[PDB]
């Protein structure tokens, strides 16, 4: 009688970390710390 | 519900009367429906004015 599941390994508790890992690399950019940014109100912005 | 009149008469002495029961009509008026219907985009519902 051990850990193995159909020698009593049947008995212990199962745990769990309900936190998710981010897996993703992303993306880091700066170009909106310098360029111009401006609020729009119809669907066409024109200069 | 609706009916008539009846229809008395000039009647001699010891003359018997006649039947003059109505005769009764139910007017029926069925209920229908009508409808309208226009959609809109998400883009023109906050762009537009």
């Amino acid at each position: 009688m051990g850990l193995t599941k159909a020698d009593g390994g049947y008995l212990v508790p199962f745990q769990l970390d309900p936190t998710v890992i981010i897996t993703s690399n992303g993306s880091l950019n700066d170009i909106r710390r310098f360029a111009r940014q401006v609020v729009a109100t119809g669907d066409v912005w024109h200069g | 519900v609706s009916s008539a009149a009846v229809q008395w008469s000039w009647d001699a002495e010891f003359e018997e009367v006649s039947d003059d029961s109505p005769e009764f009509g139910q007017p029926e008026i069925p209920v229908k429906k009508a409808q309208g219907f226009v959609p809109i985009s998400i883009e023109a519902l906050q762009d537009e004015a």
